[PDB]
């Protein structure tokens, strides 16, 4: 290539504007660049990972730096209940005086924004107390950023370039990551909790300059090597302990108490320390499984190759999977993203119900922000997992080398899989929509008693088995004579059962028919999105309408108007369609979470319980109500600190609709229009003197789909974020 | 109260004995059946220079070939069992 | 002679095996290797059951004990066990657990090292001092007798466990006496179609 | 009771809902001559309403704190009419429809122009295959065991 | 408030101008 | 006449009559057994 | 330019050639089919990639295939 | 090859009627014809075609 993009002369020889766009859009798809090899691929990916790490460290250091420099962290640690955490100061020369006055919150001497990332609760819980601590941490993470960049640059150099064989050493990387990255890190974090966090919560200032001079335990290190570990759990913090103070503080460092610290309404630091320690041990033991350079250990290839059931109901089983995974980075990225997405949702679900940060969960807006954040992140990550799924199926999958294994057999009965997903989605849709519409009609005709309200018996039963006594099923942990109850009666069950039956927190909230309905909506969402994604993955290589689709790649416009028409036939297009359904699904889940929790914090769950049974209830009592303050951020009379969220609300609506533009109108119209504009320019005097170097053309079909989807998603996210934050913080529950 | 030294030494002794006498052949056999490789050739033949099996360290003048690695392995199991027993008998758990 | 008169027996079951009555509805022994393993493991389960069953009934009658109450001495800080009424000195949970573990692991793994499939189920040698396996025909007959008594023992064990699930804290012999009380009132009915 | 719910015949809020409903209807009824059609209509609504609440109470329905009937679908034998029975009835009818349609499609599969009888229904054939659905479980069960259900 | 009056117009006006000009020339070459 | 019958047997007409009959049935049933939430 | 390929399932009906709006395809002598002819794509530099040829092809699957490739001023159908 | 009117199964993977059955119309005796087996099908493809040419290894006479 003689011009941008240098990695593709095909695009470089494009005389049009496309050349630029695609240049930007294919910059990270290394596999499709000119003169690339496996080596360059892995090496560039490695360096790119270092770059990403550097960006993360720099980002975190930025957060720490700004909280320390412009925030009220100290004022917050002195009074976490009645201080709004400052994210950063704001200097906008576009501001008028009312704007300056309105945005001066907290103890600030000027306009600021209130943090809803919850970094205050986190940092305070783990041991940070002063601005100086934050500054030192910022400097350290900046140092880590520089180090990571240096490492990328280094390993890019010919002396430090790793071979492809090294990248394909799976057993070693698994051993090291399980034992070191997972194990040693968790053990070391337990170390931080024991040495810094726990003493900090007990009112003991422990830093680098004295941590060697202070005992983490009255009789430290003895009981560990003695085997008298129980001594580390002797006297935990009292039930009247005040966080950050010596009052009510114990001396234990490792416990399994369960439940929440009553003041902070979060998990016990000793519980978390013991947790991280234990899992550190499971990781460390589990990290010595695979064979390396010492003559012992397992061979993953052999393990896979051995797991084939006699009788052949799974064909050749897992024979050959080792190579087809270890050779295909896309398969690896698919597995990675799938797992990561699952545990991201897990993070949301566990962090809302079992908060681990002191004086979070009292901060309602922060909780909502966090849940929505992680659920949308999880959604996108999932769609991506299912996107690198079929890229594997197209770019990497070798049919012959996978003969009759679980994967090839998977492609065999694809119609069965897809058709059954279709049935599930169809059923759930028909009946959930049907029941909702039924109930709405009943409410309309003034007869809500005729509503079909199905009780969530199964989930309620699970809650009862977990020790909740609201439904009175009296099972397992709810049954006084149950062996499961007697087993841990004197360990975690006191605190746990105390927490699960305290109906002011989010630990196993009480559920009714509304919960049933919306849960089935969620089921519909999951099943349908997976229908799109799975169907797109399995038909990525071909279908009866296009048997040679694999010869065209992951992304292409279409195959033409022939054979009936082939719009949106590529696997990429399947992804693109699936994104709408993910946004819809997560929309429903976040709507659910937020409404239920707002009604919880407001003190009237009956609102949700009665109104969520019909869609007019969601529209009127959730959407329409909670926008009152939001839309009044600015008006003909004046403005307040919510003007940002109103402006952002409208911003989101606008971007969303522009998305509609790119999604509804297609290329040819615009191409011809642009032709008339080109004529116009070449025939306009004075302007004639100026000419373009890249011929103006309409965006491509796929490009249009992408840009449209991007406007749509951005609008979606920004709109809901503005509503979430404004509605919640406008009243703070 | 249980003597930590006696429990640990006896446990480690039992594990090392079990690995030296009763489970040695089986282990050596299963290891003989397995060895990590990518695309047919091993990791070192591929080849990653840092994936070569240590011949020197695995050498032993023991009658059966019981080397330092087996000592570390069965020893690890021994210490694990030992500290399990110690920590367990230390607590006041009652079901 | 098959288990279901009038029902065709599987192609791989000709009846040349001791206890071969053509019973395999799920076709689990369709694979020859699997079938051999199943023969071995069936014999093992059989012998364990044949040792277990009288060991459940005898100490209940004589020792006036119970095969479920004999478990309860553990799981508590006391941890004292009794044999024939006499409190055993080494009878504590961790000790007997270690002894049992080592012994049973040694013998089981030692059984695992055998390669001959016929000796993996019928070892003989040191395990046959009376030389009752010296005669082939007598060996076959005694084999059939072994597999049958063993299977009946397994069925008895199932009986013990289910009867324990239905009437917790009560032994099998106690249930037999209870049945002998009112045979037409004290049955499985109270559990099945009750109450 | 089940799920911490209270029986509708014993629920106070259920009764209060009936009260407020009837009182709304009467409050609307006050403006019309008693013999006129609007009056008879509103009164019909009142009678239908109280009959409805009474029937729900009689049926053994459980009410929430909202005062509305909630349904028990766990398989609980005191509430088989709340899902199990109408479910069985549904399955019977749906199976009927599907089986009849299947019969019709099979019947015309071997013909000169099959699509014709798909856009112009052979009503005699359809009427002949109509009642065969009554025994659809028996007919399908036998075809399942025979191997005439799938290919 | 001192530094922001310096850094904000720096990052909001100067930086994107420099970057856009540079990228323009780079892409046009 | 045969042609008219054939027309009456066409998909949309058949559907109008069938769903008309069904609508009538369900209406009358819901008039005689009203407010049914069970059975 | 775009890429255009002909496969031996071609039956030489010539439908694709007379369907091309930019004169890219042509018919050449061949012995593999009864029509004694097969399609060919000697002028793909003038190919726009409209795929009228593919829509004209009777064979199952297609005997003419258009893989949209490197984009040029001719393939973009530009007149400016 | 198979006779005229013979019911054959399609083995060409990229065919609309793949794994399905059609009827043989005529087989070209010219050994230069790469796909002699003329087949006609009960259902049309996405191109509204009901007939296609196949090779000897792309058909399987069944009944
Ligand atoms: C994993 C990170 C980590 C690190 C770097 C430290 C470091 C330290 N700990 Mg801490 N600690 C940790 C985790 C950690 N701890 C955890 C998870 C717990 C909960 C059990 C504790 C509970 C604890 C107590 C109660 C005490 C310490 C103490 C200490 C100090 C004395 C070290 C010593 O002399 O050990 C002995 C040195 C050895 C070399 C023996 C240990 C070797 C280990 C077991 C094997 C290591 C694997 C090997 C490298 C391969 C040292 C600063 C002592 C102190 O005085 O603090 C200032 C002290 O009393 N720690
Ligand atoms: C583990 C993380 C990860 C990694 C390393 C990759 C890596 C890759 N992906 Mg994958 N993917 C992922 C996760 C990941 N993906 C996720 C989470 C999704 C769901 C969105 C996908 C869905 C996906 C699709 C559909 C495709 C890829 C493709 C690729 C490849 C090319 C990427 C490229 O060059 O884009 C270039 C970068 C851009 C075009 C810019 C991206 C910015 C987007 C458009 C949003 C920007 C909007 C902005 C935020 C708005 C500003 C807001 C403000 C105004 C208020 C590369 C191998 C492509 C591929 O090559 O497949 C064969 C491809 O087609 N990915
Ligand atoms: C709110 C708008 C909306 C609705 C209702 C649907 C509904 C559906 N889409 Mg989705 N879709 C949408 C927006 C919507 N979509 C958007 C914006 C996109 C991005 C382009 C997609 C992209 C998309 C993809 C890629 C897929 C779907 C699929 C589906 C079906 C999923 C299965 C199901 O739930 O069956 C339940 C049925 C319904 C919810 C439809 C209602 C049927 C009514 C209630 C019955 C008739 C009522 C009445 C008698 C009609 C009288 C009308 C009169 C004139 C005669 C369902 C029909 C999937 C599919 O087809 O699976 C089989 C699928 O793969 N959609
Ligand atoms: C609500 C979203 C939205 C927006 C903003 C637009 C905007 C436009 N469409 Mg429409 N369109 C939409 C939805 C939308 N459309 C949908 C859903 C469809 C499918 C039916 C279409 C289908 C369609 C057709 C068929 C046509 C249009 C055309 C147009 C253009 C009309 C000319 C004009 O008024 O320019 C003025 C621009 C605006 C009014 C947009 C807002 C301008 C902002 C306020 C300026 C901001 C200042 C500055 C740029 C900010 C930069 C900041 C940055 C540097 C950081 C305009 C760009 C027509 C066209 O192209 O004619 C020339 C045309 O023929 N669109
Ligand atoms: C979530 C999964 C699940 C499933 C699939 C079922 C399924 C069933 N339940 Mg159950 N139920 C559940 C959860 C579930 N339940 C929960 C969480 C509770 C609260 C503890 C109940 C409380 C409950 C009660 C009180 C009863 C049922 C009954 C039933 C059965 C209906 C009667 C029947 O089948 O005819 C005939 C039944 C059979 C042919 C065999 C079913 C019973 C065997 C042991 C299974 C059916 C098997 C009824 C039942 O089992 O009647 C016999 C019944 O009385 N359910
Ligand atoms: C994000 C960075 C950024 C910053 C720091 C500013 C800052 C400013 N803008 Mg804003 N602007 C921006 C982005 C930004 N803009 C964007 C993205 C848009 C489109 C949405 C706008 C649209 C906009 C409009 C329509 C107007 C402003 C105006 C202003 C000025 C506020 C009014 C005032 O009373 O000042 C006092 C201003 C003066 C006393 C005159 C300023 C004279 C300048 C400082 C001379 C600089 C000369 C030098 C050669 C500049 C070269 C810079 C270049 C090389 C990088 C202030 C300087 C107002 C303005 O410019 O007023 C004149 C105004 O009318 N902006
Ligand atoms: C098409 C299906 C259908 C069926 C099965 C019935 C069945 C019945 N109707 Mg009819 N009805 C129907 C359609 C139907 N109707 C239509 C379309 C109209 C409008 C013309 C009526 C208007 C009507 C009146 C005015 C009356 C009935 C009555 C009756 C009942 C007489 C015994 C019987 C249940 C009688 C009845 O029992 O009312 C209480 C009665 O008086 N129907
Ligand atoms: C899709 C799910 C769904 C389900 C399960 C129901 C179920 C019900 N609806 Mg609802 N409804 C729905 C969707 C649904 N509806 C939708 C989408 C709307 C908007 C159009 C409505 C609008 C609506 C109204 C306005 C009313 C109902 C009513 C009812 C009840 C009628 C009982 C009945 O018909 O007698 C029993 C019916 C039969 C036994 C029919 C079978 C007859 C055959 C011939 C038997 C053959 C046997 C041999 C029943 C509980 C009524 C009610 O009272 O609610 C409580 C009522 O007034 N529905
Ligand atoms: C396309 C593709 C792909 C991808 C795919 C995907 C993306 C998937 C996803 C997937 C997923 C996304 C999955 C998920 C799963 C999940 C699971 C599997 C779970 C489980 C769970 C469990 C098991 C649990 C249990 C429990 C409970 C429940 C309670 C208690 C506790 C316990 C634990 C017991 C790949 C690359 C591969 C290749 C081919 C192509
Ligand atoms: C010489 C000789 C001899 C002797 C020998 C011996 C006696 C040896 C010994 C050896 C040994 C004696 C070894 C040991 C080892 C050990 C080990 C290898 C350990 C490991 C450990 C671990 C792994 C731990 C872990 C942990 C931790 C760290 C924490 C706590 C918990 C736990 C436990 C987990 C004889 C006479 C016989 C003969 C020949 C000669
Ligand atoms: C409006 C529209 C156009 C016209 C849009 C054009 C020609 C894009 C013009 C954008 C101008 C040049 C810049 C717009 C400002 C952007 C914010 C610039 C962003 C650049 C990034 C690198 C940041 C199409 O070409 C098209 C093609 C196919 C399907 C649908 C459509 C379609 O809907």
């Amino acid at each position: 290539a003689l011009r941008f993009p240098r990695f593709s002369q095909g695009i470089a020889q494009d005389p049009t504007t496309r050349r630029i766009w695609f240049g930007i859009a294919t910059a990270h798809d290394f596999e499709s660049h000119d003169d690339i090899t496996e080596g360059r691929l892995y090496q560039n990916i490695f360096a790119s990972h270092f770059g990403q790490l550097a960006i993360i460290f720099l980002w975190t250091s930025g957060n720490l730096f700004h909280v320390a420099w412009q925030g009220n962290f100290e004022a917050w640690v002195q009074d976490p209940f009645h201080v709004r955490p400052i994210a950063h100061a704001i200097w906008d020369p576009h501001f008028g005086q009312p704007a300056v006055e309105a945005f001066t919150r907290g103890g600030a001497l000027g306009p600021v924004n209130n943090a809803y990332s919850g970094v205050y609760q986190w940092w305070y819980t783990i041991g940070l107390r002063t601005n100086e601590d934050l500054y030192t941490g910022a400097i350290f993470l900046l140092f880590l950023s520089f180090i990571s960049l240096l490492a990328g640059w280094l390993h890019l150099q010919p002396k430090w370039k790793p071979s492809v064989s090294w990248f394909k050493n799976a057993e070693s990387r698994l051993n090291h990551h399980l034992s070191g990255l997972f194990g040693v890190s968790s053990l070391a974090w337990a170390g931080h909790l024991v040495h810094v966090a726990i003493p900090g919560s007990r009112g003991e200032y422990v830093r680098w300059n004295n941590f060697l001079d202070v005992l983490p335990h009255p009789q430290g290190l003895g009981p560990l090597l003695t085997g008298q570990w129980n001594l580390y759990a002797q006297n935990p913090s009292s039930s009247n302990h005040l966080f950050g103070t010596t009052q009510g503080a114990g001396t234990a460092i490792l416990t399994i108490l369960g439940g929440f610290h009553p003041q902070t309404q979060s998990l016990w630091l000793t519980d978390m320390a013991h947790h991280h320690l234990a899992i550190a041990f499971l990781f460390l033991i589990g990290g010595h499984m695979y064979r390396t350079n010492f003559g012992i250990g397992h061979s993953i290839k052999y393990i896979l190759e051995a797991h084939i059931p006699p009788g052949g109901r799974l064909g050749r089983g897992h024979k050959g999977l080792y190579d087809t995974i270890n050779n295909s980075i896309h398969f690896q990225l698919g597995l990675a993203l799938a797992s990561l997405g699952v545990i991201t949702s897990l993070v949301a679900q566990h962090m809302y119900s079992l908060p681990a940060y002191a004086f979070i969960a009292q901060d309602f807006t922060t909780q909502a922000a966090l849940y929505t954040h992680h659920q949308y992140i999880a959604g996108f990550i999932m769609t991506g997992a299912f996107a690198h799924g079929p890229i594997f199926f197209i770019r990497d999958y070798n049919p012959e080398q996978n003969a009759d294994n679980v994967l090839a057999r998977m492609l065999e009965h694809k119609e069965a899989i897809i058709s059954h997903l279709s049935w599930a989605s169809l059923f759930l849709g028909f009946h959930t929509l049907g029941l909702y519409v039924h109930n709405d009609v009943m409410l309309a005709f003034g007869t809500p008693e005729k509503q079909i309200l199905i009780e969530p018996i199964f989930a309620q039963w699970i809650q009862s088995a977990h020790g909740k006594t609201t439904y009175g099923f009296d099972v397992l942990l709810s049954s006084t004579n149950g062996p499961a109850l007697n087993a841990g009666r004197n360990i975690w069950l006191p605190g746990w059962l105390n927490a699960i039956n305290e109906n002011s927190n989010s630990l196993f909230l009480t559920i009714g028919p509304g919960d049933f309905l919306v849960h089935h909506a969620i089921a519909l969402g999951l099943h349908t999105t997976t229908l799109i994604l799975v169907k797109g993955a399995l038909d990525a290589r071909g279908s009866k309408l296009m048997p040679d689709k694999k010869d065209f790649g992951y992304s292409f416009p279409c195959d033409g108007p022939g054979r009936g028409g082939t719009c949106d036939i590529s696997a990429w297009d399947a992804f693109y369609l699936a994104v709408f359904w993910m946004l819809n699904t997560i929309g429903w889940v976040t709507f659910y979470w937020h409404w239920k929790h707002i009604t919880l914090w407001r003190g009237n769950v009956s609102q949700f319980n009665e109104s969520s049974t019909y869609l007019m209830g969601w529209l009127r009592d959730y959407l329409w109500l909670n926008s009152s303050q939001l839309i009044n951020g600015y008006n003909p009379f004046g403005m307040n600190s919510l003007s940002v969220w109103a402006w952002m609300f409208l911003f989101g609506h606008l971007v969303w609709a522009t998305g509609f533009m790119f999604l509804i109108s297609w290329r040819g119209y615009w191409q011809e229009l642009i032709e008339t504009l080109a004529w116009a320019h070449e025939r306009t005097p004075l302007a004639n003197l100026i000419r373009w170097r890249d011929k103006p053309v309409a965006l491509s079909i796929v490009q249009a789909r992408l840009v449209g989807l991007v406007h749509f998603s951005v609008g979606y996210i920004f709109t809901y974020a503005a509503f979430l934050i404004a509605s919640t913080s406008g009243k703070f529950g | 109260e249980l003597s930590p030294s006696l429990v640990i030494s006896l446990s480690t002794g039992l594990s090392l004995f079990l690995g030296r006498f009763v489970f040695f052949n089986f282990q050596r056999e299963n290891v003989a059946k397995q060895v990590p490789e990518q695309n047919g050739l091993t990791h070192f033949e591929a080849g990653d220079t840092r994936a070569k099996e240590y011949v020197s360290l695995l050498k032993s003048n023991d009658p059966v070939g019981f080397n330092i690695v087996d000592v570390l392995a069965w020893g690890s199991i021994g210490h694990i069992v030992a500290y399990y027993i110690l920590a367990t008998t230390s607590n006041g758990y009652d079901p | 002679a098959h288990w279901m008169p009038g029902e065709p027996r599987p192609a791989y079951l000709d009846g040349s095996a001791p206890g071969d009555f053509g019973f395999d509805p799920l076709g689990l022994g369709e694979v020859p290797a699997n079938l051999e393993r199943y023969k071995e493991s069936e014999l093992i389960h059989c012998r364990w059951a044949m040792l277990a069953v009288p060991g459940i009934l005898v100490p209940e009658a004589l020792g006036y004990g119970n095969w479920v109450k004999a478990q309860e001495w553990a799981a508590l800080p006391g941890g004292q066990a009794t044999y024939l009424g006499n409190p055993v000195p080494w009878g504590t949970l961790p000790t007997i657990l270690a002894i049992e573990f080592l012994a049973i692991a040694f013998v089981e793994h030692q059984r695992s090292m055998e390669k001959d499939p016929e000796k993996k189920k019928y070892p003989g040698g040191a395990f046959d001092p009376l030389g009752y396996s010296k005669d082939p025909k007598k060996l076959e007959e005694l084999k059939v007798k072994e597999i049958k008594n063993g299977r009946l023992a397994l069925l008895a064990f199932v009986g013990f466990c289910v009867q324990q699930s239905a009437y917790p804290g009560t032994g099998p012999l106690e249930n037999l006496a209870t049945h002998l009380a009112d045979p037409w009132h004290n049955n499985i009915g109270d559990i099945l179609i009750g109450f | 009771d089940i799920s911490g719910l209270t029986p509708c015949k014993e629920s106070k809020q259920f009764a209060k809902r009936e009260k407020q409903a009837l009182k709304k209807l009467q409050a609307s009824l006050k403006l019309y001559a008693d013999d006129s059609a609007p009056a008879l209509a509103i009164k019909a609504t009142m009678e239908k309403t109280k009959k409805r609440f009474d029937n729900y109470g009689k049926y053994g329905l459980l009410c929430g704190s909202d005062g509305l009937p909630h349904l028990i679908v766990s398989g609980d034998q005191r509430h088989w009419g709340e899902f199990i029975t109408p479910g069985i009835l549904f399955l019977y009818i749906a199976g009927w429809i599907g089986w009849v349609g299947r019969s019709y499609l099979i019947a015309i599969r071997d013909e000169k122009k099959p699509t014709q009888k798909e856009i112009i229904i052979d009503v005699p054939l359809a009427s002949r295959l109509l009642f065969r659905g009554f025994s659809w479980p028996v007919a399908a069960y036998r075809e399942l065991l025979n191997g005439e259900l799938v290919d | 408030i001192n530094l922001p009056s310096l850094f904000v117009p720096l990052v909001g006006l100067l930086f994107p101008a420099v970057a856009m000009a540079s990228l323009f020339l780079h892409v046009e070459k | 006449m045969r042609d008219l019958k054939t027309y009456l047997s066409v998909a949309p007409v058949v559907s109008t009559l069938w769903f008309g009959a069904l609508a009538g049935l369900l209406i009358e049933i819901n008039r005689f057994f009203p407010d049914a939430l069970i059975f | 330019s775009h890429s255009v390929k002909i496969y031996d399932t071609c039956i030489g009906c010539t439908q694709c050639v007379r369907a091309c709006p930019t004169d890219v395809l042509e018919m050449i002598p061949w012995g593999g089919c009864k029509a004694k002819q097969i399609a060919s794509a000697p002028r793909t530099e003038d190919c726009v990639g409209c795929k009228r040829c593919e829509s004209a092809c009777p064979t199952d699957f297609l005997s003419v295939r258009v893989y949209l490739w490197h984009e040029t001023t001719r393939s973009m159908g530009l007149a400016y | 090859g198979p006779k005229r009117g013979a019911k054959v199964k399609i083995l060409r993977k990229e065919s609309y009627w793949y794994k399905g059955t059609g009827s043989v119309v005529a087989v070209d005796q010219d050994p230069n014809t790469r796909y002699p087996v003329v087949v006609r099908f009960n259902k049309v493809n996405y191109a509204n075609v009901s007939t296609n040419n196949y090779a000897l290894d792309e058909i399987q006479e069944v009944e």
